């Protein structure tokens, strides 16, 4: 849904034709939910599933996903992003910086399962590239 | 008396079991009751305060004694107000004073103590015995205006046990003649068990429960008020049914009497199920016959007096209708069949089980009043000697088992009549409001400090509904008022889930209604200025399908979590502080950004709860119907305190009872001694004799005024005041055969009505002058007198040394001028000033310095909730034991005291 | 003041006597019934001898009439008490005292 997304925002032709659909068919997103960008389903259906990326990425990947988000807005590619934190693995959020990387953090492991994850460098730098692009994607459209 | 005193005290706390009893014209309820208290244990001093234990009776409503400070220095139990009378083992205790009784062996109440509590409510009177020695002591003429239940008050460091006969402890001591066990007190629909009294706060699986006021009894809810009938005439197209309804009644009842095995026998032996009237109705004797002819005309006109139209619709039902056949098996000794008509045929609406309920209703409360004119009462255990019955309480308080067991034979009936081919209209059922409480001053309002205030951020937390009920959940701003519904102003961004609605300057439909369990999420984004609410993790969305509940939400001061329980609601409010209680913070929340309210803090957040205890606060300055001006004084005039009705006459007008006082007041010596218009120096300067007037403006009804004084503990908001209404009591102390004594009356208002100086020709017109009523209290020999217009009255008080006496004055506006508080004098009599200040002790120039002002009784206050709470275990020791009490740990409080006001 | 009240019962023998030393706790309060004083508050045993004039002549007068263990409250007339001088910003001048007697032991 993320990527589906991300192509609804890069390329623009996709706009005009999801907006003559919705009102040549007088179809009612609210209806469906319960005309505007906000009525789009591409974007409420990512908002809808937003929550289950961010679940993946740890709070001490916070500043990480700010600093992806900074590329993004520069227009790296995904690649270039990727090389980004892969070079950049340090500049994670430190739990004793704050006490919400603490109590955040210790939720975080409290959830059974989530003590392999996170080993990986490689998998902590995909998912900070996918949910950053997804967020920096979900910025430009929320605020035009 | 100036600066405000400080003093470590126990926390004290209230148990009784839930026995209640009174009186009322006509009630179902016994006079008599007796009950015991076993001392177990008592430490005298646990800490440094002596420990608190009082044994005694207290009245339903008024009794409400809440933890941590309220009259005197705190620590208030039994005896503590004019509700309850208490017992220590050498005082009798009411009204906050406590009177040294004599008894043989005086000793404070130590291990093995048994006190017996006994209750007359016919003189009424409260009597004492201690380990079987009478208390030379006795409460009596005290109000009777609710109902009474047992109670013990104590501080931890005790171990009591309450014996209140039968198997539910046995008693010691035998209970002196007339007088019946508590224990039989207890309502069909309830099992006997200690409880706390008006509690805002208890123990629950995941923590701490608010609770909502209780709903009580009133010992007019005793009182059978059935439907006259006497009046009612029967029609003759029901009078010809009359007849045929009997005997149908007649054949159900002998059919159910064949089917639990009833034979037909010459005698009534139950014990062989011998029945001579199972016969045919036609063979039935002609009195009882006869009888049950009116049991069923009763139950017509019975139709006809609550309204129902009753009219014949199809002679051709009747006539189709067709006896149900009868097994030969079913055929007795009384050589018959009791056949039935088929009815399977006939339905009823729901509107007609209604009334079928009433009619039960109606009948049972018809019996309760004919037994209880017969002398009959209501008691758990049946004594048909004494004329003590378990059914002789009104129908609504019946057990659903009785309730059931009347329904079926008045459906039945109803049955008959619609077989029998009648259109039954019941009555159109008029909306009837009871608003028997203020909604705005009933629903208690929990909220945090003022000082955890939020001003920025994002903040989430959690409201569990364990009842179903009226219940508001939400965001406050600090300036919240206690009186005021939540979200009926502006100052509240709340969701009611009983219906499904948002609150904000009024009502809105919003979401969906909760079950009980269900658990509200309320979170507040202050970056974007919205809440949010959510029911069991899902957003609850309005009908414009917004997720949001609230925008555009000015910051302002911050914002509290709040939340209102109506009467007999239970909540459960969680923070957050314990992040992993919270059940669905990650379900919706956790990723959105929202923070729990108390995440970081070491310790619970501190609360505040809406009081419902009335108190005297000074009149705001910006009252919209209310204006005090302090008039100077002049030649001819003294200084003056006037009251004027902004908003008379007028839409919006506010016209209800308004109770005020004056902020200081004034004390009676420590000993009393021993037994043309110029002041004369000498008799000015001696005299210990006090005055002040007050002057009703003419167009205020003198019939709606009482003028006199308060004690420090008056908290009556009664909008229907009387001086029938007025706490009273009389202790008398006297010797061991009688010989009175003493006999003290204790009261906390001492006025005297407009009404007995309204000339008795000029009664029935308004009039064009002005009463002046004034007000002499002599310090020195506790003595107070009132004058009108001059003329001396009948009406005179007598107070006890060291009494407190605000000057007060009760009123019904009538008028836009209202009443005036005159601080003048007369001729050798001092002005109040000379009383109340001390540098003015010798001064009669009249005065009213800034300290003196107007003050109004407020029903509602905002309390600080005590962070920690007496642990009290309550259980049931044995059959003989009777039911314990234990407090072990020990709790105290500094209070701060405020000199004048006693508090 | 004197006058002594029981409140709990001693053992009802053994009486100080002149020269011994009597352990007590107590609690003061001024006949308003307002709080000024507290060995319990100090969780401290006050210690003193009869006959050295060390407290008020009502306590000398009193506690002479409890016995061992015995708790009662004395009521002092302000001619026993402080009397006319008044002990300066905690007792006013002619006042009665009421006290909350427990004598723990004689020594």
């Amino acid at each position: 849904v993320g990527e589906i997304f991300i192509y609804w925002s890069k390329s623009h032709n996709f706009k005009r034709e999801e907006q003559n659909f919705v009102v040549q068919n007088e179809i009612n997103n609210m209806s469906f939910l319960t005309y505007s960008v906000q009525t789009s389903l591409i974007v409420a259906t990512l908002k809808k599933m937003l929550p289950i990326g961010l679940n993946m990425c740890a709070p001490t990947d916070q500043d990480l996903i700010v600093l992806a988000k900074a590329r993004y807005a520069l227009k790296d590619t995904d690649e270039e992003v990727r090389e980004f934190l892969q070079n950049n693995l340090n500049l994670q959020g430190k739990v004793e910086g704050s006490p919400s990387l603490r109590w955040q953090m210790a939720l975080y492991r409290g959830v059974p399962g989530r003590e392999e994850d996170a080993d990986d460098p490689e998998k902590i730098v995909r998912r900070v590239q996918e949910v950053s692009a997804v967020l920096y994607h979900l910025d430009q459209t929320e605020h035009p | 008396e100036l600066l405000l005193q400080t003093n470590l005290i126990n926390y004290v706390t209230s148990i009784r079991p839930n026995i209640f009893v009174g009186r009322a014209e006509g009630s179902t309820q016994y006079g008599k009751w007796y009950f015991e208290v076993m001392v177990d244990e008592v430490a005298p001093f646990l800490t440094a305060q002596a420990t608190h234990l009082r044994v005694g009776w207290a009245l339903s409503e008024g009794y409400s004694p809440y933890p941590g400070g309220g009259e005197g220095w705190g620590g208030n139990g039994v005896g503590d107000d004019l509700y309850s009378y208490g017992f220590d083992g050498l005082h009798l205790w009411t009204g906050h004073v406590a009177r040294p009784v004599t008894s043989p062996g005086q000793h404070l109440l130590a291990p093995e103590d048994v006190v017996s509590c006994c209750l007359d409510l016919s003189v009424p009177s409260i009597s004492f015995r201690i380990n079987g020695c009478p208390v030379q002591g006795v409460f009596e003429s005290f109000n009777l205006d609710g109902l009474f239940f047992p109670v013990v008050s104590f501080s931890a460091g005790i171990k009591v046990r309450f014996l209140l006969g039968g198997r539910h402890g046995e008693f010691k001591f035998l209970p002196p003649p007339g007088y019946a066990p508590c224990h039989e007190a207890v309502l069909p629909r309830e099992r006997l068990h200690l409880q706390p009294i008006k509690e805002y706060r208890r123990e629950g699986p995941r923590g701490p429960h608010l609770v909502g006021p209780s709903r009580c009894l009133s010992h007019l809810d005793f009182v059978p008020c059935p439907v006259d009938t006497i009046q009612i005439v029967l029609p003759p197209h029901l009078e010809r049914i009359r007849e045929k309804l009997a005997e149908n009644i007649h054949e159900l009842w002998a059919l159910t009497r064949i089917e639990q095995g009833w034979t037909y026998g010459p005698v009534r032996d139950d014990n062989k199920r011998l029945h001579p009237c199972l016969v045919n109705f036609h063979s039935l004797p002609e009195p009882e016959r006869n009888y049950n002819l009116q049991m069923s005309g009763e139950t017509l006109k019975t139709l006809l007096a609550l309204g129902c139209h009753v009219g014949m619709a199809d002679e051709k039902a009747e006539d189709n209708l067709k006896k149900t056949k009868l097994p030969k098996t079913y055929m007795m000794s009384n050589g018959y069949k009791p056949a039935p008509l088929d009815l399977s045929h006939v339905r009823l609406t729901p509107a007609q089980t209604t009334l079928v309920d009433r009619l039960a209703e109606n009948g049972h409360n018809v019996w309760a009043r004919d037994r209880v004119a017969q002398g009959w009462s209501y008691s758990a255990v049946q004594d048909i000697p004494a004329r003590r019955n378990p059914r002789l309480v009104p129908y609504r308080l019946l057990d659903e088992a009785t309730k059931r067991s009347n329904r079926d034979s008045l459906c039945q009936a109803v049955r008959t009549l619609l077989g029998y081919g009648y259109n039954i209209e019941p009555p159109d059922q008029e909306p009837s409001q009871v608003d028997s409480q203020s909604r705005g001053d009933r629903a208690r309002i929990f909220r945090a400090e003022k000082s955890y205030a939020v001003q920025s951020g994002r903040w989430y937390f959690e409201f569990e509904a364990v009842t179903t009920g009226e219940m508001r959940v939400g965001w406050a701003r600090p300036e919240l008022r206690p009186d005021v519904e939540l979200g009926a102003d502006d100052l509240a961004y709340v969701f009611n889930g009983h219906r499904g609605q948002r609150w904000h300057l009024g009502s809105e439909p919003f979401g969906r209604p909760w079950q009980s369990g269900d658990v509200v999420g309320c979170m507040i984004d202050l970056t974007e200025n919205t809440i949010i609410f959510t029911l069991n993790g899902e957003v609850l969305m309005s009908d414009s399908g917004s997720e949001t509940a609230f925008r555009d939400i000015e910051i302002g001061d911050g914002f509290l979590p709040v939340c209102s329980l109506g009467p007999g609601q239970v909540g459960h409010l969680n923070l957050g502080q314990d992040v992993s209680s919270l059940r669905f913070f990650a379900i919706c929340g956790l990723q959105e950004g929202f923070e729990p309210f108390a995440i970081n803090m070491q310790r619970p957040v501190t609360t505040w709860f809406s009081k419902s205890l009335p108190q005297f606060e000074p009149v705001p300055l910006e009252h919209p119907h209310y204006e005090v001006a302090r008039m100077d004084g002049t030649v001819d005039t003294p200084p003056c305190l006037r009251l004027t009705h902004r908003t008379w006459g007028s839409q919006n007008s506010l016209v209800e009872m308004l109770f005020l006082r004056l902020s200081l007041p004034v004390q009676f010596h420590q000993h009393f001694r021993c037994t043309d218009n110029r002041d004369d120096p000498e008799i000015i300067l001696n005299t210990t004799t006090y005055y002040y007037s007050v002057r009703v403006f003419a167009g205020q009804e003198p019939s709606c005024v009482w003028v006199g004084w308060v004690t420090p503990d008056y908290h009556q908001h009664d909008m229907s005041f009387d001086l029938s209404k007025v706490r009273a009591v009389t202790v008398t102390m006297g010797d061991e055969q009688g010989n009175v004594h003493s006999s003290l009356k204790c009261s906390n208002c001492y006025m005297v009505w407009g009404g007995d100086f309204v000339s008795p020709g000029q009664q029935g017109r308004i009039s064009h002058t002005d009463l002046v009523i004034g007000c002499l209290v002599d310090l020195a020999t506790g003595l107070m007198t009132f004058t009108a217009n001059g003329k001396e009255s009948n009406t005179f008080f007598q107070v006890e040394p060291n009494t407190k006496l605000f000057p007060a004055v009760f009123v019904l506006p009538t008028h836009q001028n209202v009443v005036q508080f005159e601080l003048g004098k007369q001729k050798n009599i001092m002005p109040l000033s000379a009383a109340m200040f001390l540098s003015e002790r010798k001064n009669p120039a009249p005065q009213c310095p800034p300290r003196l002002e107007v003050q109004m009784l407020m029903p509602v206050s905002w309390s600080r909730m005590p962070n920690h709470f007496l642990q009290v275990d309550t259980r049931r020791a044995g059959e003989r034991l009777g039911w314990a009490v234990q407090c072990q740990e020990p709790l105290m409080m500094m209070a701060l005291h405020i000199p004048e006001e006693n508090r | 003041g004197v006058q002594v009240e029981t409140i709990s019962p001693g053992d009802g023998r053994t009486f100080p006597k002149r020269g011994q030393t009597c352990v007590v706790h107590y609690t003061g309060m001024l006949e308003d019934g307002k709080k000024f004083d507290s060995s319990r508050d100090r969780n401290k045993p006050f210690k003193f001898t009869l006959g050295k004039q060390e407290v008020i002549r009502g306590w000398e007068e009193g506690v002479a009439q409890m016995s061992v263990g015995q708790r009662a409250k004395l009521i002092i007339s302000s001619d026993y008490a402080y009397g006319a001088t008044g002990h300066p910003g905690i007792i006013p001048p002619h006042a009665t005292l009421v006290f909350d007697v427990e004598l723990l032991k004689l020594e």
